[PDB]
């Protein structure tokens, strides 16, 4: 296939569903008809997109863990814990690596050892291996709704089985589920891979079922500048939305200092219905997640507390529909159901304890607003003229010339060129531009705020406060001051 | 320190990258000649590169928790490559979830690893073992 | 002794000095000559009011925890370990409340059951009983400044031998240290008493040795009203600088509507220093200090952690200069040392995750600030009418006639009028006013925030409403909605 | 007609009062004839209470923690001023941190109290058991 940001035609796609469904045996489950109507008979309620709207609408944000487990009923157990005694708005499954490489071989091989060995050897739920089946056994015996949430460069078999199987939303897209994810997938690949997610999204809201689509805002999880991670997802809500998705969360990833971080999540909540507005996507239900913190943690889970905490008041304070809950065990293993529930249970009453708050408007904030919107369109604008109009074919090309470039993404299409710091008060800045396309202007801007920092320090900026920054919350503190 | 050649990698389908880079920059400080293979690495390339390379050491990183299963046989591998009693250390977070750490070690070390590190080892750690294990201290 | 505000002379001061080292055996080992020298021996790391102005120069907030156990050693070693592995930045000493009523007979019976027990059956440290002698063994022990916090309306031995124990700082005051921890103690009699306390930190500056006062801003941590708190602080504040004081950090106790709270506080610390200046104290060197929600935890320790964290994002973006840190053991009973310092540690996670991060200023901060100094400058002027210009008999006037009410007090002197509850954004707002003299501006602004409530949650504004936000935050909340 | 008295307070040097204000509203709204003698309660204010209101229970509060050496007694105190029998209710923090608490339970029964309840404890749970021990329900 040819890459074009043009939906496919229900005859391409027809043609694609009947080779990915062949690249495993539980395949053989998915019957979009009989798939149709299950979803149709799944209450509001369980509805991830239907819960998303109410969340909206009555201005609230939904805590929603991350958890997955090799078997299936210790999976349900799990998701009945942190349902039950975390008190999750809403449920994740977390998929295991193996199938993100689509090595489903490995996944059964876990699945087998962890039988015998009595507890997980996957570091998630092997989807494509429960098949249709066993994702439904975990729709069915849960009271909120469910969301693939992974990491996967080809995800088009994963996507046929959870959504068939009830659950009705699919994290990813095709930059934010490649470059931190994989090292040797061609961006092209990847986006037209993430067009079939998109576009199986697009079939089932034309037979009138609601299913959720979530960019993965975060990224590496390292020191992502606002605008370039609000690039991402801006592009990839739009490549959703010419593959006919109706429903999109775009999330941000925590960068620490709280007015850069509401600025960036009201930047790309704003920027996102403006182009999706601009180019004709007038029916889209956008809402935003913000992630608890995503670096390396601390582990002592006093500490641990501090960080989710304080990720979760700026959340409630930005106006996310939606957090992303971190547990005390970040730094040591995938955590326990007592961990996890913990950690919703610390999110969920900072939550309540913010209930209708939200940062007001101030000349600060209006000012970090207008350099992630203005650092945002340089990117976009360079991605639209460098595909001569065309997104989809733009995205490649930015990431072939590092207009595009996340910071320690694994992916060999990463430039690895643009090199992010903290300034004086723990915003993430541009400290090397590489060949972002900034103005001289948004970059005197950086070079300006990063030289605050400079002067207190009594360093010069470097890549040593990269590293510095890179280990600072793990050790206690935001910002990687020096000794 | 006298120079010596390590390999350095993420095993298996692991993708976390940030500690790789980390400890390419902290090892090449400390003096030595880092053979990087990078993230999503197969045991095998662990081996291609340290038979290339003629490296002292093999550093297994694993962060995923699938290391557990990935690493078993890496040993086996390397005695058969004709790499017989060539260091081998594993470290990250190398078992699925909170563990016990003795446990842990003892289950590794049985797999034939020479050291094996907790969450969140500081590299320095990793260089004064080698240097020590490498007598050049 | 007549009640004015005005400075004890040295010869009426020394007068009640001799009677009050006769009210236990231990005030014989009182020497103020000898004290003088030893507390000018204290190096400035650990003396309190010299740290607090570093903090102030650094623009850093500081943690500090409450502690107390009836035995020396046992005392020592919990506040070594809130230093040590806490990271603690002041120490506290809690005193019993044996010592707090003047039962000295009963803290030493409290000793004897605690050594037979190996468990404190105080609720705190008896520093009358344990002397200069002891006070000065657990300053020799720390590395930190140490303050006696407690909350005695005649603390005059208390503070003789704790000062002459090197610890330099004391908190309280001759309202906040009556009306929410006393009964049948007249207002007159509490201000005489701590114009006492006032008067001895008054002696020791003259001499050069600087001592911080700590006025209780909390009060009953029920639901005070930030202007009728606030109105208690500056009162405080005035009455010790007439008598000398020279280093004061004014409180203020989370309500838990964060522009409220930065609005209390911001207005507490303008209002303190403007009053000061305008009555002639030119040398007064104020801080703040931020209570971590005062009302019932929840008992879950996850949810407690939740309100921790949240209360010290607050006290830091408001800029505070210290926040005392509650445990998850909050809701259940005094703390283990393990819980105190796991509450020390994610308080501490808080602010440095959040260095050098201020709430700008909003049109919303700037009305809240307007409506706290007006509603405090009313009451401030009221009382100084009341006492045709002088604040201490105008404060018992306004106590005797309601103008100063504090919710909840046990003071039989305090009116119990006034009552305050929550709007539809959870800030304290005054349902009824009794006789706090309010204009009818005032009034109608906080009625207007209460029907808000009121049309949101179906319901009429209520003491209904009062009983649930009583009960709201240790049911998972900070707005105690119906149902 | 017989409307139960209680006496309500909070035992010794305990000043904590917003509980107290709950209970007293609380247990007026459930019928009952409240004797609220209020915060800083010594033993003799209850027993003085109790026998001047001809009182069927007394509720002890105790928040500070130190209940557990004010309340030791109080059983006997009242069998020396003939109230007999008379229901003995303790309930709120009574002891200094947290603790096991069946142990902390038959520490008060074996002063002598009917009923010991533990932090958190709703007035609703006291008004339901007062209600059937004094077999009004
Ligand atoms: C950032 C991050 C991400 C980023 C990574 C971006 C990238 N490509 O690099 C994103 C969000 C994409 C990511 C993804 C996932 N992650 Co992740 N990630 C982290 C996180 C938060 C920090 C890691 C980091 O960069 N640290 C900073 C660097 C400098 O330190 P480091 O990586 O730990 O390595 C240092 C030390 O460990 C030590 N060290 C490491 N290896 C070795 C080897 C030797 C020999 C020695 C001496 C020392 C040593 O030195 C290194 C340098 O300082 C950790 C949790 C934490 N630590 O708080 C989770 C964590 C590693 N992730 C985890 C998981 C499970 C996932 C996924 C695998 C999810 C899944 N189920 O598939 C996916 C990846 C998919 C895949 N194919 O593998 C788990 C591992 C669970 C377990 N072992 O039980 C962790 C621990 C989180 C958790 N507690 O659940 N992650
Ligand atoms: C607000 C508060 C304060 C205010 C109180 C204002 C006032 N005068 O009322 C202030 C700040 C002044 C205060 C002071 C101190 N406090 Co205080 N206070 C609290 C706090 C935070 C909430 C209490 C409250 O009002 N709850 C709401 C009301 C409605 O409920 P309640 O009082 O808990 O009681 C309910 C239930 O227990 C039950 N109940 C209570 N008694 C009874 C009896 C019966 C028979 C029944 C059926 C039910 C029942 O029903 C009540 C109503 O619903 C608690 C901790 C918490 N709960 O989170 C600490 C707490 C009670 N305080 C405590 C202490 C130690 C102190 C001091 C004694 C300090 C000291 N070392 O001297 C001082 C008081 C000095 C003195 N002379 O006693 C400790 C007790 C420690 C322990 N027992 O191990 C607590 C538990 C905090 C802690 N975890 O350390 N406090
Ligand atoms: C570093 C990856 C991002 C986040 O992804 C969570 N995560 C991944 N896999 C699982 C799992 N199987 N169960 C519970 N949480 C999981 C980690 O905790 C981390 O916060
Ligand atoms: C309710 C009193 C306010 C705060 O005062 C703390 N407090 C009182 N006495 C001690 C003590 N002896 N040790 C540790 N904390 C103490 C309580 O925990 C509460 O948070």
């Amino acid at each position: 296939m040819e890459l074009k940001n043009k939906k496919w035609t229900d005859e391409e796609f027809h043609k694609q569903r009947e080779e990915v469904l062949q690249q495993w045996p539980t395949g053989k489950e998915v019957d979009l008809q009989e798939a149709v109507d299950y979803l149709k008979k799944i209450p509001a309620e369980k509805n991830f997109a239907e819960k998303l709207v109410l969340a909206k609408k009555k201005g609230i944000t939904m805590a929603q863990p991350r958890a997955g487990v090799a078997l299936l009923d210790e999976h349900i157990e799990l998701l009945r814990y942190l349902q039950d005694e975390g008190g999750a708005d809403f449920l994740p499954s977390t998929i295991d690596a193996y199938t993100r490489q689509n090595r489903y071989d490995e996944c059964e091989n876990g699945i087998k050892e962890s039988e015998k060995a009595g507890r997980s050897l996957l570091n998630g739920f092997p989807g494509v291996n429960h098949g249709v089946k066993g994702c439904r056994k975990v729709l069915e015996a849960v009271n909120l709704p469910l969301q693939a949430r992974h990491g996967t460069p080809d995800s088009r078999l994963l996507a046929e089985i959870i959504h068939a199987g009830g659950w009705t939303s699919n994290e990813g897209g095709g930059i934010s589920y490649n470059v931190p994810y994989a090292k040797n997938v061609t961006i092209e690949k990847s986006l037209l891979d993430w067009q079939y997610c998109d576009r199986l999204v697009g079939f089932y809201e034309e037979q009138g079922v609601h299913i959720n689509r979530e960019p993965f805002g975060p990224l590496t999880g390292t020191l992502v500048p606002p605008s370039m991670s609000n690039a991402v997802g801006i592009t990839e809500a739009l490549l959703a939305a010419e593959q006919g998705v109706k429903n999109i969360t775009v999330g941000y990833g925590e960068c620490g200092n709280m007015i850069q971080d509401i600025a960036a999540l009201r930047c790309l909540e704003e920027q996102t219905n403006e182009y999706l507005k601009a180019y004709g996507y007038n029916d889209v239900f956008v809402t935003t997640v913000f992630h608890q913190w995503m670096g390396g943690f601390p582990q002592d889970e006093s500490k641990a507390f501090g960080v989710i905490v304080t990720a979760t008041t700026i959340a409630a304070l930005a106006g996310a529909t939606k957090v992303i809950v971190k547990t005390p065990h970040e730094a040591i293993g995938i955590p326990t159901k007592e961990a996890n529930a913990a950690g919703i249970k610390a999110t969920k009453m900072a939550l309540n304890m913010l209930e209708g708050q939200r940062m007001p408007m101030s000349k600060e904030l209006e000012t970090e607003m207008a350099v992630i919107k203005a650092e945002t369109k340089c990117i976009l604008d360079k991605m639209f003229e460098l595909g001569k109009g065309d997104l989809a074919i733009g995205t490649v090309k930015a990431f072939e010339t590092g207009v595009m470039d996340i910071p320690f993404g694994p992916s060999k299409y990463n430039a690895g060129k643009m090199m992010p710091v903290r300034d004086n008060l723990g915003c993430v800045r541009y400290l090397e531009f590489g060949n972002v396309p900034f103005t001289e202007e948004i970059k005197n801007y950086n070079r300006e705020r990063l030289q605050e920092r400079a002067k207190f320090e009594g360093r010069d900026v470097s890549f040593q406060m990269v590293i510095d920054d890179i280990f600072a919350v793990g050790k206690g503190r935001l910002i990687g001051r020096p000794e | 320190m006298e120079k010596k050649t390590i390999v350095l990698g993420v095993i298996g389908s692991d993708c976390h990258a940030v500690g790789n880079k980390i400890l390419d920059h902290a090892f090449t400080n400390a003096g030595f000649n880092v053979v990087n293979i990078g993230v999503l690495s197969p045991q095998e390339n662990f081996i291609k590169a340290a038979i290339e390379t003629k490296a002292d050491a093999i550093l297994v990183s694993s962060l995923y928790g699938q290391g557990e299963i990935d690493c078993k046989g890496l040993r086996q591998k390397c005695d058969e490559a004709g790499l017989e009693g060539i260091l081998l250390y594993v470290g990250g977070n190398i078992v699925v979830g909170k563990q016990h750490w003795p446990d842990v070690e003892k289950r590794f070390k049985d797999m034939g690893y020479d050291r094996v590190y907790a969450p969140g080892t500081p590299p320095e750690v990793g260089i004064a073992d080698l240097k020590k294990d490498l007598n050049i201290e």
